[PDB]
């Protein structure tokens, strides 16, 4: 079985650098019969294909016409991996980004983009708050970043802090209500 | 091959374009790369495909040899029986063989045809604003930037408009 | 890529049947994906009509011209999914199951209201789906097919 | 600024044969002839058989 | 099809030509028409058949089974006379039905063929005394009357007078 | 022919050059004469070769009937016996019969194809640098040397240059 294992910070400062990283086994970087590819998904844009490499006798990449100025997609064949930059990220580009194998299943040995091992996905937020506890009236109000744990799903406001309630746990803050 | 495509006027194949087996590469200021035609792409793939299970079925009906056992005073039929048996075999050997030898040269001609006709779709669509190379390539007398090359591979090419 | 319908209630062991209707039809870069909530999708269909590797036989996908249609003979309650189709890198915006109970009123407080459906309510965010009761509560006058 | 067109190429060593050459290296093949067997005498479709022995 | 004419650069074919299988659609001042490729037609009507004439004949020797009849203690021989029929009965079969498809295959690609043919036949006249649009029509610099039209049809255009 | 060349857009044959199959004549002020393209005829050499081969090396195993005697009272066995060798025979005479007719309609195509080829090729090369006559020829605009002409038959026209 192959496996993908993503790493890489899930927050980023607007016009920065978003950089992830997905770590192969079971395959080859290098594979004649593996793509290598990122993918995001998020509430409203719905699933969005980002790029890839591959190599055949030779690198090559390929990046959706949406992020082509900001995408660079780069395989390390000491490491196994393969990496995502984008840059000059807005919030826009906040979503839960997946890498993915295709054209492992070919018809007639035809990449047909089919996408058959996807990595657990990485959430990254493009955001300034800051690490900032919550406060409890169970109605809990303006905290960053997710998650809590005491129930609702959080709704981002528009000063860029999360607020929930429960019918509190904020470890990045270390605090306890 | 017989229609002078693969490995004729187009001297070899392309490595960098894995979605498709017949495709286009635009270079202009923008860029370059790959991009598979896929309508042509699985016009093949229904073709092939059909092909080998017609060629799997059409065998499906085929001489089932039994176990028939004769006396030492029975050589005749024996022999007569060994004959039939090993002369069906030869036969459906012969099919067998004679149908994958033949069929594979038309799947690689099939191929061969499919790439000139991609070929000639777009000269046709361009005719007299760009230049025909001679070597698969079109060299356009004015700007074509992405939209433009899509419309080439759309079939929409707005030859009136240049 | 079009998907209908956008979701669906149905019970288990019910037949569901899911359409995309795609810009121009190519059967062998037609694909279709189950998503369940928190993870990655799962490649179900490949080619139209390939069950990938693992994926049970109640799960079959059809293909004409450019209407392409993934079937599931007998819901299962493990089949809770977001389904998605997808042709080179494009994809459907994806299809709903939800698995369907009798309509039932939400309880309001103040605003919540609790244990309610169908899930379309006007009065915010909503809960998944209840495993147990198969309701939706969401977080004042409110409007339900089941007050201030 | 320039259109080409062209075919699928990649690093497959599938031969087939046809009339007029033989050892065509192709990019995609299939094998339709079942060479192995498991050299055993097996229950067909779970009925033994009846084996004579000597 | 192999040849890229039927059902690709020519869209589609014409009710209005009733008289031949290929021709021309001509079209000028003095009003337009259809007129069928004779020759180009009788060449195919005489090709198409040879070929039901040769495949008709090729199966005229082929397995005739008579009736033969066993008693109850000659099994293994009766088991032999009907495999033996069913196997010759199951070769022509194939035989016959591999023979239609092959050759049902190859008519329609000659069709193609004919047609491209013709085409470029009209084609390599005119050179570049016409507009090729890419549908299967030339359009004239100069006007040609029915006398021009004709000499295209002819084989006799004569290109230097225009 | 299927690709149109051969008794098509170009009307005949030559009897003037020996020493190929496909090949080029040229005629200039130094003078004129044939060359034949030994790669193009080299290349349609092994073809044929292998096809004469792969023919003979199929029909390699088949039937061989052996002779077996039957009394007066055994003439149904006799009868089964007659009916099987001539239907192998059959069989086996309409395999080598169709197969050197479809295997012949097939050599004279790839000929066809070949020359077709050939001709597709000059053709790339010299693209606007020559007027394409319409029957197998093509008149330069500039002068062509011997060198000149021999650099089309090389695949090392120099277009730029004209
Ligand atoms: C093929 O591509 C051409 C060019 O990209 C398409 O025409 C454009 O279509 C887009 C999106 O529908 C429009 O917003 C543009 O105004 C069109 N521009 C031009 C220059 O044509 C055409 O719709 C496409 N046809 C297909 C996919 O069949
Ligand atoms: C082919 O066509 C040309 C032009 O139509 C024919 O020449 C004309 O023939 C008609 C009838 O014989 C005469 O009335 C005209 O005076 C001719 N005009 C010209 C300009 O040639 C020619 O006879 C035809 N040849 C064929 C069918 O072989
Ligand atoms: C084809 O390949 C086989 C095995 O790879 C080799 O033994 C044989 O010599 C080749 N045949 C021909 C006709 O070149
Ligand atoms: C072919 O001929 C030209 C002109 O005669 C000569 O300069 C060149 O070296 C030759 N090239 C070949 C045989 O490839």
């Amino acid at each position: 079985q192959v496996q993908l294992q993503q790493s890489g910070p899930g927050l980023v400062k607007p016009s920065q650098t978003l950089s992830l990283t997905c770590a192969i086994s079971g395959d080859s970087v290098s594979s004649y019969n593996a793509v290598w590819n990122w993918i995001r998904q998020s509430p409203s844009r719905g699933l969005e294909w980002l790029g890839r490499t591959y190599y055949r006798s030779g690198w090559y990449n390929d990046y959706a016409e949406s992020v082509k100025s900001r995408i660079t997609i780069n395989p390390d064949t000491s490491k196994n991996q393969f990496s995502l930059q984008l840059n000059s990220v807005t919030p826009e580009d906040t979503a839960v980004y997946y890498c993915a194998r295709s054209g492992h299943i070919t018809v007639f040995g035809v990449n047909v983009d089919a996408f058959d091992m996807w990595g657990q996905g990485t959430m990254v937020t493009v955001s300034s708050a800051s690490t900032k506890g919550p406060s409890v009236f169970c109605l809990v109000k303006d905290y960053f970043p997710e998650p809590v744990t005491v129930t609702f799903p959080a709704v981002l406001q528009s000063s860029g802090l999360y607020s929930l309630s429960s019918v509190v746990n904020h470890k990045p803050s270390n605090t306890k209500v | 091959g017989l229609f002078g495509a693969i490995a004729g006027f187009i001297e070899g194949g392309w490595q960098g374009m894995v979605d498709g087996w017949y495709g286009y590469h635009h270079s202009n200021e923008q860029g370059s790369g790959y991009a598979a035609d896929k309508e042509s792409t699985q016009k093949a793939i229904d073709g092939v495909t059909n092909k080998v299970n017609s060629i799997i079925d059409k065998m499906n009906t085929q001489f089932e040899a039994v176990g028939r056992e004769f006396n030492n005073l029975e050589r005749r039929i024996e022999n007569l029986n060994k004959k039939m048996e090993d002369g069906f075999l030869d036969v459906w050997t012969y099919n067998a063989e004679l149908l994958v030898l033949m069929e594979n040269e038309r799947t690689l001609d099939f191929h061969d045809s499919n790439v000139k006709n991609l070929y000639d779709k777009v000269r046709l669509q361009l005719r007299d604003n760009a230049k025909e190379l001679g070597n698969g390539c079109f060299e356009f007398y004015h700007k074509c930037d992405n939209e433009c090359m899509e419309s080439v591979r759309n079939g929409t090419y707005d030859y009136p408009q240049y | 890529m079009t998907q209908s319908p956008s979701s669906l209630s149905a019970s288990v062991g019910d037949r569901v049947t899911i359409t995309c209707r795609t810009s121009q039809s190519l059967s062998s870069y037609t694909h279709w994906y189950q998503q369940k909530p928190g993870k990655a999708p799962k490649l179900l269909i490949y080619a139209a009509s390939s069950r990938g590797s693992g994926v049970p036989s109640r799960f079959s996908g059809s293909g004409s011209g450019t209407d392409f249609t993934l079937t599931i003979s007998s819901l299962q309650p493990e089949d809770f999914a977001t389904y998605y189709c997808q042709q080179s890198r494009t994809f459907g915006q994806g299809t709903k199951v939800e698995i369907k109970r009798t309509v039932a009123a939400p309880s309001v407080f103040i605003c919540l209201l609790n244990n309610f459906y169908p899930r379309e309510a006007k009065v915010e965010s909503v809960t998944e789906q209840d495993s147990k009761d198969s309701t939706y509560s969401l977080s004042c006058e409110v409007t339900h097919q089941g007050v201030t | 600024d320039q259109i080409c067109i062209g075919y699928h190429a990649n690093n497959s060593t599938e031969q087939v044969d046809t009339i007029m050459e033989k050892n065509v290296t192709v990019t995609h093949a299939q094998d339709i002839l079942e060479k192995t067997h498991n050299g055993k005498l097996c229950d067909l479709d779970g009925v033994k058989p009846l084996i004579l022995r000597d």
